[PDB]
């Protein structure tokens, strides 16, 4: 009777209260009112509803505010973020002590608010926040930390396209595990156990393979240096995606280098054609023509570019890009980001060691949007491949059972559309793989 | 039934990969929802070896439910099988193991598979060639410390003689993975076990040291800090002695203590580890690392800033505030923590032999000199912390920078008409204006109209919505300051007349604007027309409309409602007779719903105004108004 | 005039099988090229969408083959063991 009589009464001001006190920075007097309003037994749907919007509010409010920037700029928008949920975090344990249905709003609150927001709302892709996620973790562990690990991991559970951020940080680790450049083994050992404890084997299953395909090259590289600069990290086709690199120009200062290499694998394993990929390498300049010694971390591409300028009287692009066979664009972008370091002898530097490796800054949307695009066959091919082989064993079953079937099997993954799934069906049957019986409406036979 | 589970089994060993899948929906389906416990089991050990990913992921997924169900006379046959694969040489077996481990142990909540485990791991952790393997029993140990923990009457003394060898291994990860255990079992842990612990680590200590084992005894004690009082006396002067070495490992003797305020808050040795924190704030001499020893110090600072209450005075006399402030060009990381402590002790001075307010008045100079130094700097956080920190120093008590405004004011309006400014800053910068203008007399903001109105007017028009709310705000709080009715005041405020004005009436249309900026527009015309309105003559006989149309709407209904309440009860008159006559019945009209701060409102503004304003008054607003007193 | 030295390459190598890479066994064709079954009726986007699938034992074979021999049976034709997908 007592609570009922001072809240009854009192909704209009104690949702005032909580309102203005949430908003401003007092965490005691939540705490204090939740245990005033906690005897009431069955009353707390308001109060946990108020609190879900404004938790929507404030998220809304912190991502719109950094606009223009946090587009381009995901570290300190991941860093708001995970000041916010930190916060929000230390606030519950305060004043909440973990409750179990407030924990609950709590999630879906982040949920809502990290799936959309203003600034996914102008990209018309709510497929953002797995990039900038894995984008902020690539450039962390690119050269204590476990807290932060541990938070990201944790907050990545409300993010519901999963396999987005997989994807992502599996290409990721690829591109990265070419160039010595990673971070000390601990921290790269606990997050393959976080993720292997968090996210399923099919995940760790490449990663597994990675390792082990890196361990074998390097055991050959050993055994090849043992029976002997140069080096050589042979990759498998199907455990690492790269795109197939266009036609190259062979240097012929180290043609040796490469025909040793190769006619070694023939001997050893015969029967094996070996596509080495001219993108991904790096290496040092030895200067000597300049006042002082100088070193160039260069890729192949540039490398090759600037060893065309060595005796030659003059020079022009027509001529290199007909010689080394590659696209206009990625030639031209590449000639105006070395441009831009003022590189293009006599000029001297502040410090021996530069280090010209820089962003690309204009392949990064092209390749997002062909990673998004890859990404939706797959789940397209996926859902295809269940729906036809789901059907094996069930005979004769109806469209709403089918749908709710796959709906529920790839819930934990992700929430495809229905007119998608209707279309996947359609040209299933329009492919001979089934059969449409008149005895019922929206029924199908399974057929081989 | 026995004979649908039948012919599942029999359809599903068909050497079949969709069917197997089905048959594992199905399984789970039905487990959500004695022979044949024996074959399930079974056939799940077989499809633990296939070489499928698919359908090992269904059958370690089926097996974390599958424990609620199946009987408990194989569960430590399958347990002894799964950790004699463990042993194996495939790698992928040797995952697939570790997960069915750690998945069957996360769904459990039949006690004998604990037992069995830590007995087995207990000679399992003893050295061996493989460091893969103890990397994985760490974890494992981990998880179960993390989960388990309860009885382990007879088993915690193993397993700790067995680990004390394993702390000293040459990779970092196995030492860190070893640590991260002995904190698990530290904080779900017994009478005596902490005892031999800290002997042993005390024993180690008058030996050849290694950051093993302070980082070690600072993760117990983080993990478990209430029931360590009496070895502490040897653990301070062990880091004291200690932390005179010229090579760099004073990092984690530095991190001990600020964990250690944390936990143990009574104890009185605090002068000592604060000297030796004060001192070591000093060193200043990526290859350089010297910028990074101070975050402890700080760390140290701010743990001790926020623990102790209740010796104030011992603080502030020494020259602990005095070095604070005046170590502030360093680094960015630096001046952010020394800010956050800064910001914390100003906190922590509202009350919960001189008094601190002597002290606080004295330094106020020294602290006014300092942020004005601070100024001139491009950063956009040191401009945020900044303008906090002024924030703070105005709100803790009133009146307080008073001599310090006309040296003050150039940098708020650098930071207010800067093009390289974010929205954040402007907005801290904007609160900050307001409430030095509300906290601070209005003499001493007469002379500063002039630099203060055309940033304000300029920044009031924004396309944001905080930013124009905020100088909104302003815009009313100044317009409040400039012309005080509580005293007289002599100065001409004609030429700001129309530029108030414009800016008032531009932001009051709707423009698709959200509610927050159209009520505190609608707050600022409010005491614009209250204090102000005599200069306004032509545009005061129809701007008045507004008011009565934005009635009907319910976003803003209470803030139209205060502003005319604010309007009518002006000592200045202000005309109003054309509206009473068609505002009187909207304002009725709205006395049926139930709304006790609408009601309120509505009735203290129909009260002003009938009160002041009662020459015209018809007999169908009256009747109207008596009509609406019963359901009131 | 102007010239230089380089110390160390570090280049990376992608294996594959001859066979794989010659000719796709299913069909008697380029393994580049795209199938007949699917260019001889062209009417929706079955013939973007098809690609070619990767497994266990790196072998790569056009989806619309591997999935035909799904049912007859469970065996990848120049290897002799069980067919695996890891990715597309
Ligand atoms: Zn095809
Ligand atoms: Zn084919
Ligand atoms: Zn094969």
């Amino acid at each position: 009777k007592c609570e009922q009589v001072l809240i009854e009464k009192h909704l209009e001001i104690f949702h005032t209260e909580f309102q203005n006190l949430l908003d401003a920075d007092k965490n005691e007097d939540l705490g204090r009112m939740y245990n005033l309003v906690s005897r009431i037994q069955d009353g707390l749907g308001e109060l946990k509803k108020l609190l879900e919007t404004h938790i929507h509010n404030q998220g809304l409010a912190a991502i719109e505010k950094c606009g223009e920037a946090a587009l381009n700029d995901p570290k300190m928008y991941v860093q708001t973020v995970l000041d916010v949920h930190k916060k929000y975090n230390a606030l519950v344990m305060s004043a909440f002590n973990n409750d179990a249905g407030f924990v609950a709003a709590l999630d879906k609150a982040c949920g809502r608010f990290i799936n959309n927001n203003a600034v996914t709302k102008m990209a018309q892709s709510s497929s953002k926040s797995p990039e900038l996620l894995a984008r902020y973790c690539d450039s962390l562990l690119k050269k204590e930390l476990e807290d932060t690990l541990n938070q990201v991991m944790v907050v990545f559970k409300y993010i519901e396209d999963k396999d987005v951020f997989q994807k992502f940080y599996a290409k990721m680790l690829a591109k990265r595990l070419v160039h010595q450049n990673s971070a000390s083994d601990d921290a790269e050992a606990s997050m393959i156990s976080k993720l292997k404890q968090a996210c399923g084997f099919e995940y760790t299953s490449k990663l597994q393979r990675m390792f082990q395909d890196i361990g074998v090259s390097k055991d050959l590289n050993e055994q090849f240096k043992k029976h002997l600069d140069f080096s050589i990290q042979v990759l498998s086709s199907g455990s690492w995606p790269f795109q197939q690199s266009c036609t190259f120009a062979l240097p012929s200062e180290l043609e040796r280098s490469y025909q040793r290499f190769t006619a070694f694998y023939a001997s050893r394993h015969s029967g094996r054609k070996l596509t080495w990929l001219y993108q991904l390498s790096k290496g040092e300049l030895v200067t000597n023509c300049f006042k002082n010694r100088y070193t160039l971390q260069a890729s192949t591409f540039q490398m090759a570019i600037l060893l065309q300028y060595n005796t030659e009287d003059a020079y022009t692009v027509q001529q290199l890009t007909d010689s080394t066979q590659i696209k206009m664009d990625i030639l031209a972008q590449v000639l105006q980001i070395l441009l831009k370091s003022k590189l293009l002898l006599g000029y001297k530097n502040k410090k021996l060691r530069v280090n010209i490796n820089v962003p690309m800054k204009t392949e990064q949307k092209q390749e997002q949007e062909t990673t998004h695009k890859n990404i939706e066959e797959d789940r397209k091919l996926l859902i295809q491949a269940a729906i036809v082989r789901i059907m094996k064993m069930r005979k004769v079953l109806k469209h709403q059972q089918l749908l709710g079937e796959v709906l529920t099997q790839l819930s934990s993954r992700f929430k495809p559309r229905v007119p998608v799934i209707k279309k996947c069906i359609d040209i299933l049957i329009e492919k001979e793989y089934l059969e449409r019986v008149d005895g019922e409406k929206d029924t199908y036979s399974y057929l081989a | 039934a026995s004979y649908h589970i039948s012919n599942l089994l029999e359809k599903m060993t068909s050497s079949d990969k969709d069917f197997r899948f089905m048959a594992t929906n199905d399984l789970m389906t039905e487990l959500q929802k004695d022979d044949s416990e024996r074959k399930v089991v079974k056939m799940i050990l077989k499809l633990l070896e296939d070489k499928n990913g698919e359908v090992q992921n269904l059958a370690v997924k089926c097996l974390g439910p599958l424990v609620s169900k199946v009987k408990e006379y194989q569960v430590e046959t399958i347990v002894d099988t799964l950790c004699t694969n463990m042993l194996s040489d495939k790698e992928q077996l040797r995952d697939i193991s570790s997960i069915g481990l750690k998945t069957v142990i996360g769904e459990l909540p039949a006690a004998n598979v604990c037992k069995k485990i830590t007995g087995r791991l207990t000679s399992a952790i003893a050295k061996q060639e493989d460091v893969s393997v103890q990397l994985e029993a760490l974890d494992i140990m981990a998880d179960m410390l993390s989960r388990q923990g309860g009885l382990l009457v007879n088993f915690h003394p193993s397993i700790l003689t067995c680990l004390l060898p394993q702390l000293t291994s040459p990779r970092l990860a196995v030492r860190k993975r070893t640590i991260i255990a002995l904190g698990h079992l530290v904080m779900s842990c017994f009478v005596d076990l902490i005892e031999h612990l800290l002997s042993e680590l005390s024993k180690n200590d008058s030996m050849s040291t290694t950051r093993t084992y302070i980082q070690c005894i600072a993760a117990i004690s983080r993990q478990a800090g209430h029931r360590i009082g009496e070895y502490l006396e040897k653990i301070i002067p062990l880091v004291v002695k200690f932390c005179n070495v010229d090579d760099d490992e004073l990092r984690e003797y530095c991190i001990q203590a600020f964990e250690s305020f944390v936990r143990r808050c009574p104890k009185e040795v605090y002068p000592h580890v604060s000297t030796i924190i004060n001192i070591c704030l000093k060193y200043l001499t990526d290859d350089d690392m010297s910028w990074k020893v101070r975050r402890a110090a700080a760390k140290c600072l701010d743990a001790v800033v926020s623990t102790r209450h209740e010796m104030l005075p011992e603080f502030y006399k020494t020259v602990s505030p005095a070095l604070i402030s005046r170590f502030k060009e360093r680094e960015e990381n630096v001046k952010a923590d020394v800010f956050h402590a800064y910001l914390s002790l100003l906190k922590q001075t509202r009350p919960v032999g001189e008094t601190p307010l002597t002290m606080l008045q004295s330094q106020v100079p020294n602290i006014v000199k300092a942020l004005h130094k601070q100024m001139k700097e491009k950063s956009v956080k040191t401009r945020q912390c900044c303008f906090n920190m002024l924030t703070e120093l105005v709100n803790v008590l009133p009146g307080a920078l008073t001599q310090h405004i006309p040296v003050l004011v150039p940098g708020i309006i650098f930071s207010l008409n800067d093009k390289s400014s974010s929205s954040n800053l402007k907005i801290d910068a904007l609160s900050c204006l307001y409430v030095i203008l509300c906290n601070h007399s209005p003499q001493v903001f007469h002379p500063h109209v002039q630099a203060l109105v055309p940033p304000v007017v300029a920044c009031v028009g924004d396309p944001f919505y905080k930013i124009t709310s905020e100088a909104l705000l302003v815009t009313q709080q100044l317009v409040k300051v400039i012309r005080p009715l509580d005293q007289p005041s002599s100065f001409d405020a004609t030429p700001y007349i129309k530029d108030l004005f414009t800016c008032t009436i531009k932001r009051l249309k709707a423009a698709d604007i959200d509610q927050e900026v159209k009520e505190r527009a609608i707050s600022c015309m409010g005491q614009i027309i209250c204090n102000l309105g005599d200069n306004l003559g032509s545009d005061l006989p129809n701007t008045l409309q507004i008011f009565l149309e934005r009635l009907k709407n319910e976003i803003t209904r209470l803030t139209t409602v205060k502003a005319l309440t604010l309007i009518a009860g002006s000592p200045l008159k202000i005309d109003l007779r054309p509206v009473l006559g068609e505002g009187v019945p909207i304002l009725a009209s709205f006395l049926r719903k139930n709304q006790r701060a609408l009601k309120l409102g509505t009735l203290s503004a129909l009260d002003i105004l009938i009160k002041n304003y009662s020459d015209s008054l018809t007999a169908a607003m009256i009747d109207a108004v008596l009509d609406e007193l019963p359901p009131l | 005039k102007k010239r230089f030295e380089v110390k160390k390459w570090n280049a990376v190598a992608l294996w594959a099988w001859d066979i794989v890479v010659d000719n796709c066994a299913i069909c008697r064709n380029h393994i580049m090229d795209l199938c007949i079954e699917c260019q001889a009726n062209q009417a929706s986007a079955t013939s973007e969408e098809c690609t070619v699938a990767w497994g266990v034992c790196n072998h790569a074979f056009h989806f619309h083959c591997i999935s035909r021999w799904l049912k007859t049976r469970q065996v990848c034709p120049l290897d002799n063991r069980e067919w695996e997908f890891q990715k597309y």
